């Protein structure tokens, strides 16, 4: 893991020592090489786990998240290097440093073998995205969004720290494999119920669970494009990864303690899909779609079925890719028309045909068109939920119907229809942003071609 | 002469430069010597 | 290098972590026992110094 | 002040806590406290304004009353045991009076009402000298009698100190008052970990000192006493915004800053001693402390408040004010978390 | 808690028993990070004094790195001694009181009956 | 002058080589069960001295 | 800064280096009234350093290369624009007044540092004590507003009592029609567009506030033009002046030391001129402030500390 | 009013550089950034990385598990053994509690 961590660390001196006319080129190229290096974690020819060191290890669950982070860093640089052209050189290098630090800390968080180090890197990732949102956001409400994000996460994560220290005192090491082997069954008392809630509520906050999801739409709206990408594509999945890692020592009382959160997830995905149906802001629509998909992931992890875990992993990877792609397309329209209003730009299919093709493919990925990994994850989550209870199919079907409805509504109101001819400032297309859309869509196609990479721990 | 007033850092403070370089060299040399003596003392105490 | 390298590295890591866990639990028990009944090196609370007591003969013989 | 009286006053300020820490006798520890108070009063009132006069008067009467209660405890112990040290069997009333008087000298809640007011109205360097140097000697006295103290009263004092510090720092806009309520909260943490492990008390004290010193130095760069005054720092000293943000986040206890380490290890020791309720409440109020720190960061660094026209002339002028010891303390208070096993004992 | 141990020299930085310990390797991540912190301190000091960040004050940066490595080495040796004597005292107390630390017999997974909780 | 003006291109490869070296250091650090695993306990071939390096 | 407590202990005593001509003499008058020549001749034949009137570009000429910088760097205020349109809605008048007060404060700090360091006397033209006359003239003509006046008075209260007043204040009394005639003879088209009401407000502010307030603490030397326009009788009066009042009598070595430290720390001098009172005539905003600050930092010789700018010929940077 | 800079208007970048690629204002850095993004992103990552992942063998023991399953099926079918025993563990080595 050190062979990925060290050159990502060396990206920062490269950023601060490169010429201002060469910084973007050098950092983008070497981050692409970093991702190519990170692809060596897929060499898993055995049932064992690649425990590289005493503090770093690789997993069938951790590996796709690490590869996705390393792949998202150059895409974030390409996405963010347009709204920083009228910007100071040291501020540009600081922004690149923030993105690189996010990538480093997220790779270390996913490769961590010890839960206290996982929590330390959790908060370490909490810092620079707050800095990015607050400093390079556009509207006034970025400060309130950053406060909401930071303190939802902190109030979640403090009882997680208390619970981790308690489990460390009880067991001795807080090492993941040691806990997985010497797991003890809890006796289902009120203290154990509170311990369960303490170690689950941080991840449920960052997922986000319904009712506590209020930080996410304003944070994603007010964030810059790279911040929205890293948030919606890695940090929610970081919460899910924490849930999967910590759920192994919570038997058996997760069986009955999972009940309120499954109901919250299902009804919240219905409610947030309805909000997407009636939402006037494109980034808000994408954010609430992310809330619904992560609610599906929450329900799968709560029901703790091998099909549910596999569908959760596939939906994590697929939703990260398609949500970053949707945010990049919305940011292209935002850099064109300087607005986020859903209905303001309408006939963009006429002027931007290839970008309309990218929009259509992103939305078809969003509504889980087969045989994509989006549909793979959603279908296996549905199968596991129907095994858990046959009446969940009603909520699943309503969610699927509204999902297709808001995705096609987005397509029709942003691309189809008559062209808003007053928008004289419609530059044709940037090869940079078309490349960004291609670099989002192609890994979706390749993972659709070979879905065995992102199945996860259970299969 | 560019500046209208002579800067306090127009010329390098040679006493400070010599003292700092000598302190750095002395500390490195003393560090290496005490590390070698610590290695030798550890070997002599543990019979290695 | 092959699967045996990763297998035996995992065995070494697990041995190290299990020994560390057992040592931490033993350290907690040692600290608790010493704090309860201080008889080891740790938690030795102070005591007035014995060497500052007069033992010379004094004015009053009843000392 | 002529250099003769500067040397006398500063040497007595130094000598007070040194005598207190080196003294075996409770009476010599008390006269070290007297030395510290008497020597620090003239430098408090040195600016000779009405606010400085009020601050010096309030500080004098508070520390004098607390020192009289300390002397009462010492004399009662001498009456009971015939010695000049709380050895093992001194009365719990005597020990509680000692704890209460030392907490009033330290300035933790509910004895905290003077500390933001004394910190206001004095110059920034004297606020630094107060909030760092003046707390070492009472903490040394508390550390010397750690197994004798009452955990219930100590925990109550600690939890109300952290609560009132969080709320006061939330309300205040004056930088000196903000730093004083920060001192109250951190003193609450130190007192909370005092009866269980004084090594962690010393660790938290050292971390707080090395975090408080460069924050006060950065305030001393431009005499920024207000949120707005520190907010226009981007025009005056733009190179200090990152270190200001990092030090404020370290004061907030955010990982991976080294200021997360004292709160983390104090929580760990409390969990080892089974005070989970106290640890959780202290952690939530520490989150509130981090909130007012984050609002300060928003004001000074992440946003850019409007500047003045004379700031152009201030940029024309050049400064040599930030000393050599600023950056060392800032780095050691920012990026030292991986050396945590070395920082703890 | 270890200040009251027998044979404790007062205000002694490195007692002679620490000489039995193996010294730090002098190229180890703790001291390398200390030198990195010293270099970062020098760069930050240059930037705050409005000097060129890297090409100014080379003697100052060298002194910062050297002093950080020196102090870190001696402090690291002291902390290694402290942890070593902590483990020594712990093991000695365990050997002195074996009846308070009994060797528990862990049975195999054939005589214990773990309750099975079906997930369905 | 290419070495002077393009010296920044070696930092990331140097970090990669250093990371590979540190991974090798961790591999040779964790050798307490080298050819001692009950799954892979095999007799050494006469031309080799370790099972893996 | 070389001077400090250590240098004071080793011996840098101002009272040791004073003499009979270590005086601060401020020459004051109306807009065009014999003030530049009189101060020049007084300084020349008393062996004192002449400080001309602190203009807009005073800090630019005393820092860096000493060339006059661009106007957006130096205050963003124009005296010619004030003369053309005094009641302009952008707020040029009070911006000019506050900038000129800050420039006079910097010049007074420079003169005090020179006097306390070398012992040579200083002859200033229209120091900080005679700038509120322009402020009150602007206010009574309606050019600025009450909030501007309150902000000026707050800055003057924050800055003025930290220093020592001039030893001698020389005043030139020239009537308003004579000032108007001299302005016409000078021939500046912008300066010709001034009002006799504004000139009379300046003179009334002088006679009603400046002269008695300086009379209670220093020696006042009101002269007409004919007593002036001949800078030898004035010099003879200065020579036979007896300074027996004011706060200069009670000053000793350590008060002089602390004053010298204050006036040599220039950011400490200009600290209260940049109070965060958000008056719209003087507050700027983040975008314009960043643009102006970045342009000033990319100006030659201004990117780093003086002595560290390699583009202007600084050497031995790596050794300092 | 406060002396605030006016709103900057985004100019048509294609007006002065009709071959603009989205990366930088001057054409040379722009075209080299485009070439670097395409070459290091598509050519050597989306092709070589895809080939590497495609030629990772026996990924999580898929084909090994298939071959071992075939071998066990052949053995248990020619020896008359059950294909799967109902108990994974032998009941002889499990000590049940007495009551
Ligand atoms: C690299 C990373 C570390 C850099 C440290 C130094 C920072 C610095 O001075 O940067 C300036 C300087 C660049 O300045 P410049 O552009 O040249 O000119 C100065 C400007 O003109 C100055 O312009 P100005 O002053 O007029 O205005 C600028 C001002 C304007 O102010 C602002 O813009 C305000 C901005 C506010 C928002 C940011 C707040 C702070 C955020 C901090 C990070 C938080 C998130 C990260 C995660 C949590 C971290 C705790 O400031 C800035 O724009 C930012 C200044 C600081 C930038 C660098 C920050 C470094 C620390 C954070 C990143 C690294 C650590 C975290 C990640 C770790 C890995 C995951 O940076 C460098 O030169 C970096 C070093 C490059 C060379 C490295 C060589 C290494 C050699 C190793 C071998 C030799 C030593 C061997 C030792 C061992 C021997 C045994
Ligand atoms: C260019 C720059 C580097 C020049 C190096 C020149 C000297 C050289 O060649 O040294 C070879 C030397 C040979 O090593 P060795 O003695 O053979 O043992 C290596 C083994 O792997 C044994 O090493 P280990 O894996 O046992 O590590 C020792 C241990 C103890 O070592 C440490 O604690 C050092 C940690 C350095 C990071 O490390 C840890 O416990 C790692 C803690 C990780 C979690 C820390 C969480 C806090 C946040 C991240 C770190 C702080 C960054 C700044 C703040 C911003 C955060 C976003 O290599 C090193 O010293 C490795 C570290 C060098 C890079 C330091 C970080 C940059
Ligand atoms: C993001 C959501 C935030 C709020 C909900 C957080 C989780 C709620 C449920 C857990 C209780 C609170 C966290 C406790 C963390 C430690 C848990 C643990 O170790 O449990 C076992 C322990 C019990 O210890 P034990 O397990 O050793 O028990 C010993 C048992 N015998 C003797 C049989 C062996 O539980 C506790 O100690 C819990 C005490 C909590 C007291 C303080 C609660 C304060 C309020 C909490 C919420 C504050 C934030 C929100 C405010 C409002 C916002 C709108
Ligand atoms: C938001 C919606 C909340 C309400 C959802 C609907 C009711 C769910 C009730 C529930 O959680 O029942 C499960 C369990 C039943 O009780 P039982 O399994 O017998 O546990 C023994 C307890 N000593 O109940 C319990 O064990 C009692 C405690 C359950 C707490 C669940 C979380 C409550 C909300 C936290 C936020
Ligand atoms: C844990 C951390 C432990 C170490 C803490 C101290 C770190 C080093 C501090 C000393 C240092 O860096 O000094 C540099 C300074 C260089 O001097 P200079 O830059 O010329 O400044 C004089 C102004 N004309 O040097 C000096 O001023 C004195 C040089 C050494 C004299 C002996
Ligand atoms: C064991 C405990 C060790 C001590 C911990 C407590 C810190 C004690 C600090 C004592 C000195 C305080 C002092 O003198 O403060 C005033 C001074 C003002 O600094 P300044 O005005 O910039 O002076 C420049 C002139 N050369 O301020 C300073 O010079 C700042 C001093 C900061 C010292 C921080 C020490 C951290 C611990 C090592
Ligand atoms: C510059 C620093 C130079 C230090 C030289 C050596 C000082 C010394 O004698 O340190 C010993 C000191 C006390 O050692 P000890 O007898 O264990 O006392 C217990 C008190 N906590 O040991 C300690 O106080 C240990 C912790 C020292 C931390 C220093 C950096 C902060
Ligand atoms: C792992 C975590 C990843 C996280 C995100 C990473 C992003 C960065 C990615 C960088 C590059 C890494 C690519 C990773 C996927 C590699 C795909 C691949 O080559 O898979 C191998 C596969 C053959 O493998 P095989 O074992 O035969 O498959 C299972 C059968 N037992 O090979 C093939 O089958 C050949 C594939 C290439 C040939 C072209 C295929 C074109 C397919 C067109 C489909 C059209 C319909 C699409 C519909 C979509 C609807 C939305
Ligand atoms: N509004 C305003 N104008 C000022 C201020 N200070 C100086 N001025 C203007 C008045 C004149 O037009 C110009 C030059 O000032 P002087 O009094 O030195 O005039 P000048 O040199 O033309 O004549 P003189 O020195 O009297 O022989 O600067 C001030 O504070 N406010
Ligand atoms: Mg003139």
């Amino acid at each position: 893991m050190l062979k990925i961590i060290l050159p990502s660390l060396m990206l920062l001196p490269l950023t601060w020592l490169s010429s201002p006319k060469k910084t973007w080129t050098n950092v983008t190229s070497y981050s692409f090489l970093i991702s190519l290096t990170s692809l060596t974690l897929l060499w898993q020819t055995d049932e064992n786990y690649k425990n590289f060191s005493n503090m770093f290890s690789s997993d069938p669950l951790s590996t796709p998240l690490i590869i996705l982070t390393a792949w998202l860093l150059p895409l974030m640089l390409m996405a963010s290097q347009n709204h920083l052209k009228k910007d100071n050189n040291v501020l540009q290098k600081l922004y690149i440093s923030m993105l690189i630090s996010l990538q480093i800390l997220l790779i270390m968080t996913f490769s961590a073998t010890e839960l206290i180090m996982f929590y330390i890197l959790f908060e370490a990732t909490l810092i620079p995205t707050l800095i990015i949102i607050t400093r390079w956001g556009n509207q006034t409400e970025r400060l309130n969004a950053g406060i909401y994000f930071l303190f939802y996460t902190l109030i979640g994560s403090i009882p997680l720290l208390i619970a981790l220290i308690l489990i460390q005192n009880h067991v001795g090491t807080l090492n993941l494999m040691i806990l997985s082997f010497t797991t003890h069954t809890l006796d289902a008392s009120w203290s154990n119920n509170l311990l369960w809630l303490a170690c689950m509520m941080a991840f449920l906050i960052k997922m986000p669970l319904y009712g506590v999801h209020l930080w996410l739409p304003k944070a994603h709206v007010e964030a810059p494009i790279a911040g929205s990408m890293i948030l919606a594509a890695i940090l929610l999945k970081l919460g899910s990864y924490g849930m999967i890692r910590i759920s192994i020592i919570l038997d058996p009382l997760t069986k009955y303690m999972a009940y309120p959160f499954i109901l919250l997830s299902l009804w919240g995905m219905i409610m947030t899909s309805s909000i997407c149906l009636r939402q006037t802001d494109l980034k808000s629509l994408i954010a609430y779609s992310s809330v619904s998909h992560m609610a599906l992931v929450i329900a799968s992890i709560m029901i703790q079925t091998p099909w549910s875990f596999m569908g959760a992993t596939m939906l994590m990877i697929a939703h990260g890719l398609t949500s970053s792609l949707l945010f990049c397309l919305a940011n292209s329209n935002y850099e064109r028309i300087h607005s986020r209003t859903m209905i303001m730009a309408r006939g963009l299919q006429m002027v931007f045909p290839l970008m309309a093709t990218w929009w259509l493919m992103a939305s078809l990925a969003n509504l889980a068109l087969p045989p994509s990994i989006n549909l793979m994850g959603e279908l296996f989550i549905t199968m596991s939920l129907f095994s858990w209870s046959n009446f969940t199919i009603i909520l699943m079907g309503i969610n699927i119907i509204i999902t297709g409805m808001y995705s096609m509504y987005m397509i029709i109101t942003t691309q189809r229809g008559k062209l808003t001819n007053h928008m004289i400032n419609l530059q044709p297309s940037h090869t940079r942003e078309l490349t960004l859309m291609a670099l989002h869509m192609i890994p979706l196609i390749l993972l659709t071609t070979s879905p065995k990479l992102i199945t996860g721990l259970t299969m | 002469k560019f500046y209208v007033r002579e800067p306090v850092n127009a010329k390098p403070n040679w006493l400070a430069v010599g003292l700092s370089v000598g302190a750095s060299v002395f500390m490195w040399i003393y560090l290496i010597q005490t590390h070698n003596e610590d290695v030798l003392e550890y070997k002599r105490r543990n019979g290695l | 290098d092959g699967p045996e390298k990763n297998y035996e590295k995992t065995l070494a890591i697990l041995q190290i972590e299990s020994e560390k866990a057992e040592l931490r639990l033993k350290e907690q028990e040692v600290r608790r026992l010493m704090r309860a009944r201080g008889d080891g090196p740790w938690y030795q609370f102070p005591t007035p110094e014995k060497e500052f007591i007069d033992h010379s003969p004094k004015a009053t013989p009843d000392n | 002040m002529n250099p003769i009286t500067l040397a006398i006053i500063y040497f007595t300020i130094f000598l007070g806590p040194v005598i207190t820490m080196s003294s075996t006798n409770l009476m010599l520890m008390w006269v070290g406290l007297e030395f510290s108070l008497l020597a620090i009063i003239p430098m408090l009132i040195n600016k000779k304004n009405p606010r400085s006069t009020e601050a010096a008067t309030k500080y004098f009467v508070t520390q004098a009353t607390a020192s009289m209660i300390i002397l009462l405890a010492i004399v009662l112990n001498y009456k009971q045991l015939g010695t000049w040290m709380f050895q093992q069997q001194t009365n719990g009333l005597i020990l509680n009076m000692t704890l209460m008087a030392l907490s009033m000298k330290l300035g933790l809640a509910p004895f905290h009402f003077w500390l933001p007011e004394v910190t206001q109205g004095i110059p920034l360097h004297m606020g630094l000298i107060l909030l760092t140097w003046q707390k070492i000697a009472p903490l040394s006295i508390l550390i010397q009698i750690y197994p004798l103290l009452n955990s219930t009263i100590i925990l109550m004092l600690a939890i109300t100190s952290i609560f009132m510090g969080a709320w006061g720092g939330l309300n205040q806009t004056q930088m000196r008052k903000i730093m004083a309520y920060s001192s109250i909260a951190h003193m609450g943490w130190m007192l909370a970990i005092l009866p269980y492990n004084p090594s962690l008390t010393l660790l938290n004290l050292m971390i707080y000192i090395i975090l408080t010193a460069p924050m006060f130095m950065a305030l001393m760069l431009n005499n920024s006493m207000t949120i707005n005054s520190i907010s226009l720092l981007w025009n005056k000293t733009p190179a200090m915004l990152t270190m200001i943000s990092l030090m404020l986040l370290s004061l907030g206890g955010l990982p991976p800053l080294t200021g997360f380490l004292p709160k983390w290890i104090i929580i760990t020791e409390l969990m080892k001693n089974n005070c989970l309720i106290m640890a959780t409440l202290m952690a939530m109020m520490a989150l509130l402390n981090l909130f007012f720190y984050t609002r300060l960061i928003y004001s000074t660094s992440l946003t850019m408040f409007p500047t003045n026209n004379n700031s152009k002339m201030m940029t024309h002028q050049t400064k040599t004010k930030p000393n050599l010891m600023f950056s060392t303390l800032a780095i050691m208070s920012t990026m030292t978390l991986p050396l945590a096993p070395q920082l703890i004992t | 808690m270890m200040n009251g141990r027998p044979g404790h020299e007062p205000l002694k930085f490195l007692p002679d028993e620490a000489r039995s310990l193996p010294p730090p390797k002098l190229n180890d991540p703790r001291l390398v990070y200390m030198g990195l912190l010293g270099y970062c301190t020098g760069l930050m000091d240059n930037m705050l004094r409005m000097r060129p960040v890297m090409r100014a004050g080379l003697h100052r940066q060298l002194l910062f790195v050297t002093s950080f490595v020196f102090a870190g080495y001696f402090y690291l040796k002291r902390q290694n001694y402290l942890y070593a004597v902590k483990d020594h005292d712990m093991f000695g107390y365990i050997k002195l009181h074996p009846e308070d630390f009994p060797e528990k017999e862990k049975k195999t997974y054939a005589e214990i009956l773990e309750p099975f909780h079906p997930v369905r | 002058q290419l070495l002077r003006e393009h010296w920044v291109h070696i930092l990331v490869p140097a970090g990669f080589v250093f990371g590979c070296y540190l991974d090798r250091k961790d591999d040779e650090k964790l050798t307490a069960f080298r050819n001692k695993s009950m799954l892979f306990q095999r007799e050494l071939r006469p031309n080799e001295e370790v099972t893996w390096k | 800064l070389r001077y400090g407590l250590l240098a004071a202990i080793l011996g840098d005593k101002t009272t040791k280096k004073l003499h009979e001509y270590s005086r601060v003499i401020t020459v004051d008058g109306n807009i065009c009234s014999g003030k530049n020549k009189l101060a020049k001749e007084i300084a020349q034949q008393l062996g004192m350093k002449h400080y001309p009137e602190a203009g807009i570009q005073y800090s630019s000429t005393t820092t860096g290369d000493g060339r006059p910088l661009d106007i957006e760097f130096s205050g963003s205020c124009s005296l010619e624009k004030f003369y053309d349109d005094p009641k302009s809605n952008d707020g040029n008048s009070y911006r000019l007044q506050s900038w000129l007060y800050a420039s006079r404060l910097l010049q007074y700090a420079d003169a005090l540092e020179h006097l306390l360091s070398t012992g040579q006397g200083v002859v200033l033209e229209r120091s900080i004590y005679s700038d509120f006359v322009f402020l009150e003239a602007m206010y009574n003509q309606g050019y600025i507003r009450k909030q501007c006046v309150d902000h000026y008075n707050e800055i003057k209260r924050l800055t003025l009592p930290e220093y020592l007043p001039p030893h001698a204040v020389i005043y030139i009394d020239v009537p308003v029609p004579e000032v108007q005639s001299r302005i016409q003879k000078k021939g500046d088209p912008h300066e010709m567009k001034v009002t006799s009401a504004y000139l009379q407000d300046i003179e009334n502010a002088y006679k009603k506030t400046f002269l008695p307030k300086m009379s209670e603490m220093c020696e006042v030397l009101v002269y007409d033009s004919w007593e002036a326009e001949d800078p030898t009788k004035v010099v003879e009066d200065i020579e036979y002046l007896k300074y027996n009042k004011g706060p200069w009598l009670k000053q000793d070595d350590w008060t002089f030391h602390y004053l010298r430290m204050l006036v040599q720390d220039k950011t400490e001098v200009l600290n209260y001129t940049t109070i965060p009172v958000y008056l719209p005539e003087i507050t700027i905003g983040a975008h314009q402030g960043s643009r102006i600050y970045n342009s000033f930092r990319e100006l030659p010789g201004r990117k780093y500390a003086p002595g560290y700018n390699a583009e202007v010929g600084d050497k031995w940077i790596w050794l300092k | 009013q406060w002396q605030e800079d006016p709103e900057p208007e985004d100019e048509n970048v294609y007006a002065k550089n009709p071959d603009f690629h989205g990366y930088d204002s001057d054409p040379v850095v722009d075209v080299w950034n485009m070439r670097a993004v395409f070459f290091f992103g598509f050519s050597i990552v989306l092709v070589f990385g895809t080939t590497f992942v495609a030629y990772v063998p026996d990924y999580r023991m898929q084909e090994w598990a298939r071959r071992e399953a075939e071998r066990l099926v052949k053995y248990r079918e020619v020896n008359g053994l059950p294909i799967m025993e109902s108990n994974y563990f032998d009941p002889s080595k499990i000590q049940l509690p007495e009551d």
